[PDB]
């Protein structure tokens, strides 16, 4: 912070001095006279594209909008809905019309992306007894970083099974 | 003009605050546990404290020294994870002391008040600050509610380091914790991510190293560090809300400092805060926006009860929890009944001790209630949360301009606590956050409209505005007078004018707490002395009858009605039947009692003689030993209206306070005494029972099983007769209502003394007397010396009797005895102006120069007045008294009787004296000549002199600690253990310590065998000790000492401790070297 040219005054000037937002894109120019509020800054800020507008609703805080893309209204119909809270809490279990039932990776209301995770299906087909080994014949599916799970299960009519007891434990050779 | 509110809500309000949620919401948040597998939930309905009812009377807990409480269920839910199933139950968890009358509480029947502190508050703040050069870095700071804090700063580079503790941490990427791309801070802050960038090592290392290594090879070292551990480090630090609180306020500052948008309760923190802070830091790198005062009183909060006590409690559920975590879950899933897996304790412990101790649970004090009130909204600084004395020094102890208005600055104790403990403005309170909200005027084109029921806002000092200080010539109707109207002014007075302007205090004398602001002419004063006065004013005594003194400030008939020292028309009712004991005005039934049918509570009597019956109660002993009592004081059929009040207490008066009384002074050097710091007195002073007090006392003594036995309690004792055996009881007690003196027993018990150990000598004795002597040592109680006095009671305590004594006590017994006591020479007293003076001569009356009229005089003090002192105010008012008394007229009054160019004050009092002759034409009344002066003559021999005195009556007081309470003698007794020195601590038979610099006056002198002496026999050759006394009774000198003991001592410990002390001679022709013991 320097001196002043040598030194000597130093001012102000009246001609009223505004407090201007960045949320004040204005309207006024130098040498513009507008009234008393004259009209004046005025912000068309911008969004682009995206969704829907779900408008940003209006009100919700003294105003306080939330202004969106909203945008996947995702027709998931035949999403049927059993859902409750037995000794569990709640599950939208998205049993759907085909009874298809796909409970709930996402369960409502969150948010999540990238491979997010969205709705569980049952099925007791496919499913093996008590352990056992899989000696089966032809599905594909590849190693796929996911030979574990992350399935792109292609093709089976293919999965046998040798549904086994199984119990395996350390301890000597003492006892049966 | 204005409305006081009630003056201690202040706590009042917390607790009810609390009660009525201020736990619910810490609680049920608690609520919600469960097996240590999500699978066997133990959730409650939080929502209910449902509280059973307190137990006792308080009364009664004074009288069973119990603690008034009450205790405390929450009904719980369906448990359970697997099966969903209830086994519901509630549970009470524990006993609530519920407050008190005085809005305090008392447990163990001793009375006590919480007091309330005050600390910073959470939020964030930055200070910068210079090199020894001018490199000015910054800082910056966060404080959560609870939970560990983040510094940040610039080290002359302009880059940067997360600090932790103090200086815990230090890394270049001061915002890369939890945040990937980077630009969320490198963008996102649209300002300079370290100046723009980027550190120097801007190195983005944060892979999979991400929350790895950070907090690890310079965190927390020495482990195979994993990017786990990292994390599931940080998360814990900052986001179980398990741990971090941030505080409403928390938030709630911060989104205001920042305008974060973040309300959401959001309990604790995000990233998008921390950047943001980050930011502002750098921001003003960039040198844009303000680092930040803590000193500023806003920025600092007060809390109270509320939730000391609540957050306390939380801890109290953790511990809990544990327990609980398994012995709920862990075990099988059917014993685990809703019940017998909570225990209170944990809570009942950490509140039982809460109170029962902390630095807060302190004890009331009662000596007369302004004494209270202003213990009660007195605030501190200390306090687990504060500081400590030392750990803090000085620049924080001090005005910090934002007080104003807020914390009387007249106020404080010392020794080393000034400033540390501050009382509360008399308008302040505060917000449900704990800011001080400042009552105040909006003044429109400079102008008040007063309508305006005040102006409850600026919580802080920066209303930022023309504000005006509560002093204003102001013209009738708004406006302001002078265009050179002050004002603060972002912490700065400034001359205004009135139009632009906008805040006008409420009163000229709000800044001021109690006994500071009640000063009669207090404008007129240093401050200082006044802080003396206050203070002053809470030592007096009460008395008989404190009457209301002459010239007052007004402001007090409240201070009185909120004590809760007096009794108070609850409602509404004409009264009726009032003896001494209760006004059955009450549980009578008629017109009091019955407005008290009038209108009709919601679950009290609602309308028939109702337990408006209040009792009235009458001495009992105070936290000072002071008595207090309530005479019906109101006539009978008569009408009073709530609020009103009934009786009084100790030393207020008409309902009103009333501190001391107020006699007629004189002001001259009367010889010697007087002379300098003393005081005369008349005789009629005390004669007339003015000034004498109560005082009563506590004595207990207990009886106990001895593995001898036990030790009792007869009335029969040995080697009695007279003060033995002769006021005594059966059990030998005593009879309430006995005189008794100094020596005399209070109550006689015995011991299984036996024997096993005797001198040969003893045994002749005996055979001479051949008296097969007794057995048993004889512990009576006896009055020790230097009492008098009634025995107002008795208090047994054995199994019968309540049983409350140690484990394995018999019977314990309290004794009360009570005691007037007139004045008399030797006793603080003084003025409401720090005028501390002690008594030293009492003249029969007809001595003192008593006056024209030949009424006699009875003060003198010393004339010289408002010296360092600097309390001229003291003689404007005697002046005044004295119209008001000629006049016999009390009059209210205010300090800072502005809106005049003149004195004000000073054409006042001469006024009314003026005229004060002539309504009597007395003539002498009132002398413009040498005001209010006179002639006196006096009573010893007859005769005024050249220069008339002034004369006044005037206010004074007595104080508590009187002459027995310090006086002390020991010829000699009892011996310390380890070190035998006499054990000198005050209650009983003490010694004078004599310190080096005491020494440094001893040497300093001659011949100083003294100093030997009394180094030794007087303190420690043990033996010397004895055979000195002997040496003197046998009627001799005495003999050469030896060497005291706490040497030796010495030497033991040195030799503890690897050494090899060889004190030792030197002697034959051979010089022989030797050592000893």
């Amino acid at each position: 912070t320097t001196t002043a040219a040598r030194g000597g005054l130093i001012w102000i000037l009246s001609g009223e001095v505004y407090n201007l937002p960045p949320g004040a894109e204005l309207v006024v120019k130098n040498g513009d006279r507008v009234e008393t509020n004259g009209v004046l800054a005025e912000t068309k800020l911008t969004t682009i594209h995206g969704g829907v507008v779900r408008l940003p609703e209006a009100t919700p805080g003294k105003s306080t909008r939330e202004i969106e893309i909203i945008t996947a209204s995702v027709v998931l119909d035949q999403a049927t809905v059993t859902v409750q809270s037995s000794q569990g809490r709640n599950n939208y279990l998205i049993t759907t019309g085909n009874n298809q039932v796909f409970n709930l990776r996402a369960t409502p209301g969150t948010k999540v992306q990238n491979g997010q995770v969205v709705a569980e299906l049952i099925d007791d087909r496919y499913r093996t007894t008590t352990g056992g080994f899989l000696k089966f014949a032809g599905v594909e599916v590849q190693k796929k970083g996911k030979a574990k799970l992350g399935y792109e299960v292609v093709q089976g009519g293919t999965l046998l099974w040798i549904p086994e007891e199984t119990h395996e434990v350390n301890k000597d050779i003492s006892l049966l | 003009a204005f409305l006081l509110p009630d003056l201690i809500e202040i706590q009042r309000s917390s607790f009810r605050w609390f009660l009525e949620e201020g736990l619910i919401e810490e609680l049920n948040s608690f609520s919600p546990i469960t097996d240590y597998t999500g699978k066997l939930e133990l959730h409650f309905l939080g929502h209910n404290y449902k509280l059973k009812e307190p137990k006792y009377s308080v009364e009664e807990a004074k009288r069973r020294d119990s603690t008034y409480a009450v205790q405390m269920y929450v009904p719980t839910r369906l448990l359970n994870k697997e099966t969903g199933d209830i086994k519901e139950q509630e549970v009470f968890i524990g006993d609530l002391p519920l407050m008190t009358d005085r809005g305090t509480f008392i447990i163990n029947g001793a009375e006590r008040v919480i007091v309330n502190q005050i600390v910073r508050s959470p939020g964030v703040y930055y200070k910068s600050e210079i090199d020894k050069n001018g490199r000015r870095t910054y800082s910056a700071s966060l404080i959560p509610n609870r939970g560990a804090w983040l510094k940040f700063e610039t080290d002359r580079n302009d880059l940067v380091w997360v600090r932790i503790d103090k200086t815990r941490k230090l890394s270049a990427q001061v915002l890369l914790k939890a945040l990937g791309l980077s630009d969320n801070e490198i963008f996102d802050a649209l300002r300079h991510p370290e100046y723009f960038q980027k550190t120097i090592e801007k190195e983005g290392q944060f892979s999979e190293e991400e929350a790895l290594m950070e907090l690890y090879r310079k965190l927390r070292p020495g482990e195979p560090p994993t990017v786990l551990g990292g994390q599931q480090l940080l998360d814990s630090r900052f986001f179980d809300p398990k741990r971090y609180d941030l505080g409403r306020v928390g938030r709630y500052k911060l989104n205001k400092k920042l305008r974060l948008s973040v309300p959401d309760t959001v309990r604790v923190l995000t990233s998008g805060d921390i950047l943001a802070a980050v930011d502002y830091l750098i921001n003003l790198e960039y040198d844009i926006g303000s680092i930040d005062d803590i000193d500023h009183l806003g920025n600092r909060r007060v809390r109270s009860v509320g939730e000391l006590l609540q957050n306390q409690v939380r801890v109290g559920l953790n511990r809990l929890e544990r327990i609980i975590r398994e012995r709920m879950t862990v075990s099988d899933a059917e014993v685990l009944t809703p019940a017998s897996l909570v225990n209170p304790k944990p809570l009942v412990a950490a509140i039982k001790e809460f109170f029962g101790s902390s630095q807060l649970s302190q004890f009331m004090d009662q000596t007369n209630p302004l004494a209270e009130l202003t213990h009660k909204r007195r605030l501190s600084a200390l306090g687990p949360g504060g500081l400590t004395r030392e750990r803090a020094g000085f620049a924080v102890r001090d005005i910090h301009p934002s007080h104003y208005g807020r914390i009387c600055p007249i106020e404080t104790p010392e020794g080393p606590n000034a400033g540390l403990i501050g009382s509360l403005a008399t308008h302040a309170r505060v917000n449900q956050y704990g800011f001080l909200e400042t009552p105040f005027r909006p003044v429109e084109n400079g102008r008040v409209r007063f309508d305006q029921p005040a102006a409850y806002m600026t919580a802080d000092e920066e209303d930022d505005l023309r504000v005006a200080p509560g002093d204003i010539p102001v013209d009738e109707n708004g406006y302001i007078i002078g265009p050179q109207v002050p004002v603060r002014y972002r912490q700065e007075f400034s001359t205004t004018t009135p139009e632009q302007v906008d805040y006008v205090a409420v009163s000229p004398v709000q800044i001021v707490s109690v006994a500071t602001s009640m000063i009669p002419f207090l404008e007129h004063d240093d401050a200082n002395r006044a802080l003396m006065g206050s203070n002053m004013q809470r030592q007096a005594v009460p008395l008989l009858k404190p009457e209301r003194p002459l010239v007052g400030t007004g402001l007090e008939a409240q201070g009185a009605r909120d004590s809760g020292m007096v009794i108070v028309s609850r409602t509404d009712g004409d009264v009726v039947y009032v003896d001494a004991t209760e006004i059955r005005v009450r549980v009578s039934g008629q017109l009091p009692t019955a407005s008290g049918k009038s209108t009709d509570n919601g679950q009290l009597t609602s309308q028939k003689g109702q337990e408006i019956r209040y009792t009235v109660s009458k001495y009992q002993r105070s936290n000072q030993d002071t008595c207090l009592n309530q005479k019906p004081l109101v006539r009978i059929g008569e009408r009073v209206v709530a609020g009103q009040v009934l009786a009084d207490g100790s030393s207020t008066e008409g309902g009103e306070l009333a501190l001391g009384q107020n006699i007629v002074v004189a002001y001259m050097p009367w010889e010697g005494y007087n002379y300098e710091d003393a005081i005369l007195i008349s005789e009629r002073l005390v004669q007339d029972d003015i000034y004498t007090s109560i005082h009563i006392e506590k004595y207990e003594i207990e009886a106990r099983q001895t593995k001898l036995g036990p030790e009792e309690i007869t009335r029969e004792i040995p080697n009695v007769g007279e003060d033995a055996l002769r006021q005594l009881d059966e059990q030998g007690i005593i009879r309430i209502g006995a005189w008794v003196e100094a020596g005399d027993i209070l109550v006689g018990k015995v011991t299984p003394k036996g024997e096993s150990d005797q001198p040969p000598e003893e045994k002749l004795l005996r055979a001479i007397f051949g008296e097969k002597a007794r057995d048993v040592r004889d512990n009576s109680l006896r009055v020790p010396n230097g009492e008098k006095g009634r025995v107002v009671d008795v208090r047994l305590f054995t199994r019968e009797q309540g049983d409350e004594l140690p484990p394995g006590a018999n019977m314990v017994v309290r004794v009360y005895v009570a005691q007037k006591r007139k004045i008399q020479v030797g006793d603080k007293m003084a003025g409401r102006h720090g005028n501390k003076g002690i008594i030293s001569r009492i003249l029969p009356i007809e001595d003192m120069p008593y006056l024209p009229d030949g009424s006699p005089v009875d003060i003198v003090l010393n004339p010289l007045g408002v010296p360092s002192r600097m309390n001229v105010g003291q003689v404007f008012e005697c002046l005044l008294g004295w119209a008001g008394h000629t006049l016999g007229v009390r009059f209210k009054i205010t300090p800072f009787d502005e809106m005049y160019g003149e004195e004000s004050s000073r054409r006042i009092v001469h006024g009314k004296l003026q005229e004060a002759r002539d309504e009597t034409g007395k003539d002498w009344v009132y002398n413009p000549d040498d005001p209010g002066k006179i002639m006196v003559y006096d009573g010893r021999t007859g005769e005024a002199f050249d220069r008339p005195v002034t004369i006044g009556v005037a206010y004074m007081l007595k104080l508590v600690h009187l002459v027995d309470d310090k006086i002390h003698a020991r010829s000699t007794g009892p011996y310390s253990l380890v070190t035998q020195q006499p054990l000198g601590g005050k209650a009983q038979q003490g010694g004078q310590r004599f310190g080096e610099m005491e020494v440094w006056a001893l040497e300093a002198f001659g011949a100083a065998y003294t100093l030997q002496e009394l180094l030794t026999v007087k303190s420690d050759d043990m033996q010397g000790r004895n055979e000195a006394l002997n040496a003197i009774v046998k009627g001799k000198a005495i003999p050469r000492p030896g060497t005291p003991e706490s040497f030796k001592v010495l030497m033991r410990e040195l030799q503890s401790l690897g050494l090899d002390i060889a004190v030792h001679k030197v002697e034959t022709q051979a010089d022989g070297s030797s050592l000893d013991v």
